[PDB]
């Protein structure tokens, strides 16, 4: 599995920039005990590597968004160093995982769970950003094996298989059924203020920090553990910057004819140098669809990650 | 004619002892002319710090970050005396239902410790909004504690109710009110 990807996260019409990404190649070691199980084939294979990609659109301000960039990938890692020491099942217990990982990061944002410290003694306990503060976060894993996305906001990651584009999170809108309903059995109330928005304020019914609406505004994901299949084309996550003003097929399919459009006019790169840094076909796709976004008159942050899934082109 | 009648309902958050004193200063400073597709709320909040302090936060009208939620920057006009009839321009934090705001000081009374203001420009939907503070003291047994008082009046804007305006009005009063609260007793 070599991760092929590239990447574009930009300001726009906006005044700041709170979108903010991360991508992090061959990052953890998955155990094989944790994608699926032994049958007929490979006593060499024992565990399985995982690339990371996240996106997260911040509200109010940048620092929750950045604090997401830099520690959510950590955090996840340090949620599977504590399954491996052990003491169908798999879905949820990639749903428990992600569910504690955000959970984690929440608190810390929050200044609720103690951030550790360099020096090794007691750890820091601090909100990250103040109260009105908060970001979107999507959030893949690919290994050779599966697909799992955890998801939060209105940020959207859609697999594109085949010839049909899959979303493979819901949006956490405040008028979706079932959190319109879930908003006031905690006791909250939704409005429609130049759009749904919880009290009028904030137009998102999850997200990471947000304080001052807790418990109305969760970072209780959700997550899809999805098997790869060989029809597999590409994997898209991007903020609302591009999904406001452009539909998933349409984007799916943008990105790939990119793709292909860049492999016939150049060929394939040399194999040795291929998985280190930004595939120049992805980045030629994302460049594209973000230069779409904002002549179609995007007024937002717009970043994008595509991450193409064939083996061969 | 008609009037606010904010006297005849202890707010959320006050003693009934509180109110005998309070309800004074409710029909004196608390009180707006009602026109038609209006609508109005009181707001009170408890503080555990001297009325002066409280005030002395409150009052600084061009630093309305300090005791505030949801401003990113506010900019007064060079030269700034704090008199009534200045302005101040607000630009607001991202993902809310406004962008900018230009405000007016209506009233500022450091013998009573009342301040007003009368939104006057910007991009939202708070039409015509008019706002009270008063500060108000107290001493239980030498125990000095400060009870905040905030209304408003506003314009319903076009789609939405009366209900709708209030709740979000008062959602975000309340955030103000429970802010100031950290920072005075902080202090
Ligand atoms: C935060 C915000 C959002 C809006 O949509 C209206 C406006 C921009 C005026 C406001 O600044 C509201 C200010 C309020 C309610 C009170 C105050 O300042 O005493
Ligand atoms: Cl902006
Ligand atoms: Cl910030
Ligand atoms: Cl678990
Ligand atoms: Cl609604
Ligand atoms: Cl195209
Ligand atoms: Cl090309
Ligand atoms: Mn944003
Ligand atoms: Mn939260
Ligand atoms: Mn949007
Ligand atoms: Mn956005």
């Amino acid at each position: 599995c070599i991760p092929l990807w590239g990447v574009v996260s930009i300001q726009g019409n906006r005044s700041e920039m709170e979108d903010a990404f991360a991508v992090s190649p061959h990052f953890l070691k998955l155990p094989i005990k944790m994608l699926m199980g032994d049958h007929e084939m490979s006593p060499s294979l024992t565990h399985l590597t995982g690339h990371f990609f996240g996106v997260y659109d911040g509200h109010g301000g940048h620092k929750v968004a950045d604090y997401c960039r830099d520690r959510l990938h950590f955090a996840l890692a340090e949620e599977i160093e504590r399954i491996k020491d052990e003491l169908a099942g798999r879905q949820v217990q990639w749903d428990k995982v992600f569910t504690s990982c955000f959970l984690t990061v929440d608190g810390e944002i929050e200044g609720k769970i103690g951030r550790a410290v360099v020096g090794s003694s007691d750890k820091v306990l601090e909100a990250v950003a103040s109260e009105t503060v908060g970001s979107t976060a999507v959030v893949a894993l690919v290994c050779s094996s599966h697909i799992v996305v955890s998801n939060c906001g209105d940020s959207r990651a859609v697999l594109f298989r085949g010839k049909e584009a899959m979303p493979l999170s819901v949006d956490h809108k405040p008028d979706r059924e079932d959190e319109y309903a879930r908003i006031e059995n905690a006791g909250g109330k939704v409005i429609q203020w130049q759009g749904a928005r919880v009290f009028g304020v904030l137009a998102m019914s999850r997200s990471i920090g947000d304080r001052y609406l807790k418990p109305y505004v969760i970072p209780e994901p959700e997550v899809t553990f999805m098997p790869r299949s060989r029809e597999d084309e590409c994997l898209i996550l991007a903020s609302d910057g591009l999904w406001d003003v452009m539909n998933n097929q349409e984007v799916c399919e943008i990105a790939r004819r990119r793709i292909l459009m860049w492999h016939k006019k150049n060929g394939a790169p040399p194999l040795a140098e291929r998985g280190k840094g930004i595939d120049p076909a992805c980045q030629a796709a994302a460049d594209y669809l973000s230069m779409l976004a904002l002549q179609k008159g995007s007024k937002d942050n717009i970043s994008i990650i595509v991450i193409d899934l064939k083996a061969q082109r | 004619p008609t009037y606010t009648t904010h006297h005849l309902a202890i707010p959320s958050g006050v003693t009934q002892d509180e109110f005998d004193e309070l309800k004074q200063s409710v029909v004196e400073f608390h009180t707006y002319q009602l026109s038609q597709n209006q609508c109005s709320s009181l707001l009170a909040q408890r503080i555990r710090a001297p009325n002066d302090v409280v005030w002395s936060i409150v009052r600084r009208f061009d630093q309305p970050q300090t005791y505030k939620h949801f401003i990113k920057s506010c900019s007064v006009s060079d030269n700034f005396t704090m008199a009534v009839g200045s302005t101040r321009d607000v630009n607001l934090i991202s993902g809310l239902p406004a962008a900018t705001s230009t405000e007016r000081l209506d009233i500022l009374d450091d013998d009573r410790q009342v301040l007003g203001i009368s939104i006057i420009g910007g991009e939202h939907r708070l039409r015509n909004y008019r706002s009270v503070i008063s500060v108000h003291g107290f001493n239980r047994d030498g125990a000095i504690c400060t009870v905040a008082l905030e209304s408003y009046v506003v314009d319903v804007p076009e789609g939405n109710t009366e209900e709708d305006t209030r709740l979000f009005a008062d959602t975000v009063v309340k955030l103000n009110l429970q802010k100031l609260v950290s920072v005075a007793e902080s202090q």
